[PDB]
């Protein structure tokens, strides 16, 4: 919405300020949108008047006449315009003004004669919208005096956004209604006068829909001139308020509608035939619309009809061809209510906006019609010619919209605002915002107006008191609770930790979006369909996630285009994986992730330059993982992922369960999105590594231990599964400790063979270990690694 | 390349051992943070005291048979090791007023040494200051902390105990399972003659304390049975707290 | 991230404890639960992300706090901090943006109780350099609603945070008697709060991600 100041301050004049004006329509419920200018800023634009028009000598521009301001001599004054007919009272540029624009008028030849300051048009003079040319401004006006007071542009436009709980302020009635009561100045309707019908009859009328309609009128108005010029007063009226003209009655319905609220056009008589029947219409009824589309119904939209094919939508497309033409004679008009839990959804069912819709959606003044209909016969038979006919009255008296006794008591008020207002006032409050106030004991009864669509239950008297009370007129205190501990536990992680940790280790936080490409998420994980998305934004964004490792490898060729290379990176979030034994189809699990790449040590003094691998990502985890949580047994053991090398890659396991997956992205991978240089990533699944162990003690002993080297030949086939995992098995009361120095694939092995250094440490828990028992347990240990083809080297 | 290039899988990788807090550390913090969301903030001072902060402040006053059986570490007249941390909320109490609450941990000392007391054991005392609090506020709130610092596993009993400083007293005495109760804290509410020499009127505000010790609470937690072995600090005991 | 662990810690120092649950939701917990109910002007407006008709991305992070309302005995309060999601991109509004919903329920406490903790949270955040004006909006899912609209310098008021206290067809519709029971609630942007707090002006460079902006917050 967007209105003027001086049209408001017609109703309400309130001596704030020019702007102080809008710091309080904002306390009362209106957030204001910025507060603009209407014009540029001159020093005074007199308005003189042209006598007696002659051509141009030699040029090809006319207007080498006089003008006549006022002043007691007379001056010389030419332009050049299109319209400057002979009798035409224009505002015009003087000696003692200056021109906004820093185009300062001066006195220089132009093709003949000079001229000594120009007429001034609107885009001339510091506002918009030019329409043919100088300013056709109406006669019998004094002259002398300045434009700049004499057509009111010492006001702004202020651009108000109603929500949608009220309904009322949609216009300057509304706005009035209500800043009247937030200042408690009273507030002076212009008294509207009868219209003393003088003519003949009038094409009846019947409404069929007695539930979805409950007043309807008109009136005829008989030998109207289309032809008429709008009148300025009213013109500069509609112009503040981005409302462009047509030609002069959708100008007077449209004044109407914006000062009342009440929304009503315009039917043209001759062209109906048959009379004005109300009604749904049937099933595939077909009408026309203005854009040359041919759009139609399902069952439920309102259609104003005849005995014939039907002519207007219910207040939101009235039509174009039994609108008024140039040459339409008599004219019929549209005070229509609607029911606005019956006409919600027909705007954006068939893609239409109109602000008749717009207010018959939220809900319209319901005793309005009377004064109406007769402020906009008013002003069309005073601009134009003709005389009116009765009124045209349908209605239904008990489908009205009714009000309820809004029961409202001492105790509710209290409890939810906190302050003790008094009864004396309260019952002031009420009966200043417009209600009926039966005030008993201890209790209020008060039924609701008629204009507001918000006031059915309790909070929606306490609300309306204390806005008219005041927020920042109520003190302040903290609340009063209990002290309750509420319940913890230790056997488990928090985010916040673990994220603390990567920190440490030395990992930049990200926070990426949360649905990606479609085109770039099949290339990670194919086979498994994604969930897809009507309505996108764009292409680039319709598909959710699968991992988390879209809007990474785009974070990381992001920054590596941006000339910056070795970005560590994670982020913590949740992914969609679509499945049928689910919640609401698809289950979520909350996920780490992560990426490292780049170059290790950042190019230091004595560290050499070595870019990161998989055992570095695997060593810098397992303090995340397996340090704050279990360590008591995890496996890593060879499971293919279509995203990821075939080798350079694991499957972590956490006592018999797929739980994460670590290793370096596919090298062909790479060849798509240009991540240069060796990128790896690590996802993990969440809230199943969501709980530590907590510790018990035991006894320690005193006594030292040996170090004894051991150094295992086994062929390149096993890695690690059973090499440093069923030493430790084999025998509860001897090894302690198993380590990894040297590994041995030089000359002197075998080919295709190596030798792994196993050191132990080995310890007894209540004596020592002397050379004795020492035999027994690596010869133990060798007795059980024989069962993998291989035993200890000779050395 | 792809079939040729792969390397060990389960081989440990390259990082630094990971090292964890001391078990007085941990249930430090894990009972600072029990009552930092009741909304308590914690308060620190010195260790070094005169007796204005330490005996005479708490309304001992100094010919009361408090001043031997302490044990203190005296220097020479009016300076002693602080025996109890008391001083901390004694210096936050005169200060400002008067209608909140504060918790702190410190170190304490007592002239004793055995296979059961160590010299030094770390002390946790609460303190409360409002309108309209009692007894019944006090048995709500250290019940709720020992259900909590436990899993509800043991049962507890008021009994009457004394304490110069806090008057009428208490004592909460969890139920073990090895003997038949051993005795975690005790509790009180303010004596009006600890009030009255710092600036707050006892006719209109009350309030209670309590003082638990940390080392005792831990060992019955973490099941560790000599108390002596959480001062000579060996790495090997210290690790499987991590 | 800093800001709402910053948040997170300033209201858990009050009892206030955190709660989470899904992105996705059908309309009986994003819409048709907080009094919508479904003809209203509600279901445009929010710009949202359908799937088919009962599938719909989180708009509003209340979901969370109505699956923990339903289930347990009141009267217990919580907090709430998640992503959710409007269909809006220019250089002033990201798709994506973390919103903060508060929820309190117990007895007695009113509107007094809701300025007198959102003016000690805004002067906790700040450092007392602001000055506030409480003004009247309207949530649909809390009413008398308000909002707190701290003093910027630049222009004349930048709005902050939106309350209110909770509807009681919120509360009756759940298992909660409005009788005898009452309570309020709030929501934050966090991405307005942080770019006011540490002096950012352009939204959009949140979420491109770059190192260069990101390691000044270090």
């Amino acid at each position: 919405m967007k209105f003027s100041e001086l049209w408001l301050r017609e109703w309400v004049n309130p001596a704030i300020d020019s702007d102080a004006l809008a710091n309080q329509i904002t306390m009362a419920g209106l957030e204001v949108d910025g507060v603009e200018p209407v014009a540029g800023s001159f020093n005074g634009v007199v308005v003189g008047e042209v006598v007696e028009c002659a051509q141009h000598p030699n040029a090809d521009k006319l207007r080498v006449t006089k003008v006549n301001v006022g002043g007691e001599r007379l001056l010389d004054i030419v332009c050049g315009a299109p319209n400057c007919r002979q009798g035409l009272k224009v505002a015009v540029a003087t000696i003692g003004a200056i021109l906004p624009g820093d185009f300062k008028i001066k006195a220089a030849k132009l093709r003949g004669e000079p001229s000594e300051g120009m007429l001034c048009s609107f885009s001339e003079l510091g506002i918009s919208d030019d329409h043919s040319g100088i300013i056709e401004l109406p006669a019998d006006a004094p002259l002398g005096t300045d434009i700049r007071e004499y057509l009111k542009l010492d006001d702004n436009t202020i651009e108000i956004s109603v929500t949608p709980n009220r309904a009322d302020c949609l216009g300057i009635i509304g706005v009035a209604r209500d800043v009247a009561v937030l200042n408690k100045a009273p507030l002076q309707e212009p008294e509207m006068a009868p219209v003393t019908a003088t003519i003949s009859d009038t094409l009846p009328i019947t409404v069929e829909a007695a539930d979805a309609c409950p007043r309807y009128l008109g009136r005829v108005v008989k030998g109207i001139n289309v032809n008429a010029p709008t009148p300025l007063w009213m013109k500069e009226k509609l112009r503040r308020c981005g409302i462009r003209s047509i030609d002069a009655v959708v100008d007077v319905t449209n004044y109407v509608l914006l000062e009342l609220g009440q929304p009503m056009h315009a039917f043209d008589k001759d062209r109906i035939d048959g009379g004005i029947v109300v009604r749904m219409a049937k099933e595939g009824e077909t009408v026309v619309l203005l854009d040359g589309s041919e759009a139609t119904l399902n069952a439920d939209t309102l259609v104003i009809a005849d005995h014939h094919k039907a002519l207007g939508i219910a207040g939101i497309f009235w039509g174009e061809h039994s609108g008024v033409n140039g040459e339409t004679q008599n004219v019929l008009l549209e005070c229509a209510y609607f029911n606005p839990l019956s006409i919600t959804g027909r705007a954006r069912r068939h893609g239409l906006h109109t602000d008749a819709s717009h207010r018959y959606e939220r809900g319209v003044d319901p005793a309005l019609q009377y004064k109406a209909i007769e402020r906009a016969t008013r002003l069309l038979l005073d601009i134009c010619g003709g005389d009116a006919g009765p009124i045209i009255d349908v209605s239904n008296e008990a489908t009205l919209p009714k009000r309820a006794t809004i029961t409202l008591r001492r105790s509710k008020l209290d409890r939810l605002i906190g302050h003790h207002i008094a009864d004396e006032q309260v019952s002031d409050i009420l009966r200043r915002l417009g209600c009926e106030v039966t005030e008993g004991q201890d209790e209020w009864k008060a039924v609701a107006p008629t204009w507001r669509f918000d006031m059915e239950i309790e909070e929606d008297l306490v609300e309306e008191v204390a806005r008219v009370y005041g927020y920042n007129n109520i003190p302040d205190e903290p609340i009063q609770a209990g002290l309750i501990m509420g319940t913890h536990r230790e056997a488990d992680l928090s985010l916040k930790r673990v994220k603390t940790m990567l920190n440490d280790k030395g990992y930049q936080e990200v926070i990426t979006y949360s649905f990606v490409d479609p085109k770039v998420q099949q290339l990670i994980h194919p086979g498994a369909e994604a969930l897809l998305l009507p309505n996108p934004i764009s292409v680039e964004m319709s598909a959710m996630r699968l991992s988390l490792w879209s809007g990474l490898l785009a974070t990381v060729v992001y920054n590596q285009n941006r000339q910056q290379n070795r970005v560590r990176i994670f982020e913590t979030g949740l992914r969609f994986v679509p499945d049928t034994q689910a919640n609401l189809g698809i289950r979520q699990d909350l996920m780490l992730a992560g990426v490292i790449c780049g170059n290790r040590y950042d190019e230091h003094w004595n560290l050499a330059k070595e870019t990161v691998d998989f055992y570095d990502l695997k060593g810098d985890l397992e303090a995340v993982l397996d340090l704050t949580g279990k360590l008591g047994d995890i496996q890593f053991k060879a499971e293919m992922n279509p995203a990821l090398h075939p080798g350079q890659s694991a499957a972590i396991y956490l006592k018999d369960e797929r739980i994460g997956f670590i290793g370096v992205v596919h090298p062909e991978l790479e060849r798509k999105l240009d991540l240069n240089g060796r990128t790896l990533v690590f996802e993990l699944e969440w809230n199943k590594l969501a709980d530590r162990i907590v510790p018990q003690a035991r006894e320690i002993s005193r006594f030292p231990a040996n170090r004894r080297d051991i150094a295992v030949v086994v062929a390149e086939n096993v890695p690690a599964a059973d090499i440093l995992s069923e030493c430790k098995k084999v025998g509860v009361n001897q090894v302690v400790g198993v380590n990894l120095f040297d590994v041995y694939r030089g000359k002197g092995v075998a080919e295709g063979y190596k030798s792994l250094a196993i050191s132990l440490i080995l310890q007894d828990t209540n004596r020592t270990l002397e050379e004795e028992e020492i035999a027994a347990t690596v010869a133990k240990c060798v007795e059980a690694l024989k069962e993998r083809f291989q035993a200890s080297l000779r050395d | 390349r792809l079939a040729a290039e792969t390397i060990d899988i389960s081989l440990p990788g390259r990082r630094i051992e990971n090292g964890g807090l001391h078990p007085v550390t941990r249930t430090i913090d894990r009972i600072e943070s029990f009552f930092g969301e009741l909304g308590f903030t914690v308060a620190t001072g010195p260790e070094i005291e005169d007796d204005y902060h330490n005996f005479d402040a708490l309304n001992i006053p100094g010919h009361h048979p408090a001043r031997a059986d302490h044990d203190t570490f005296w220097f020479d007249a009016t300076r002693l090791l602080r025996t109890q941390t008391s001083g901390v909320q004694i210096r936050t109490m005169k200060a400002q007023q008067p209608p909140i609450r504060i918790i702190a941990p410190g170190r304490v000392y007592r002239n004793d040494y055995d296979q059961t007391h160590t010299p030094m054991f770390h002390q946790m005392e609460g303190l409360i200051v409002d309108t309209n609090i009692s007894f019944t506020n006090l048995k709500g709130t250290l019940h709720d902390f020992l259900r909590n610092f436990f899993e509800e596993d043991l049962q507890i009993r008021f009994r009457p105990s004394y304490f110069p400083f806090t008057e009428p007293s208490a004592e909460v005495d969890v139920m073990g399972k090895n003997g038949k109760w051993l005795e975690v804290l005790g509790c009180g509410m303010v004596h009006p003659n600890v009030l009255r020499n710092v600036g707050i009127d006892p006719e209109i505000y009350s309030g209670f304390a309590f003082g638990m010790g940390m080392e005792r609470l831990t060992m019955l937690r973490y099941g560790v049975t000599d108390l002596r072995s959480f001062f000579e600090n060996d790495l090997r005991f210290l690790k499987q707290f991590k």
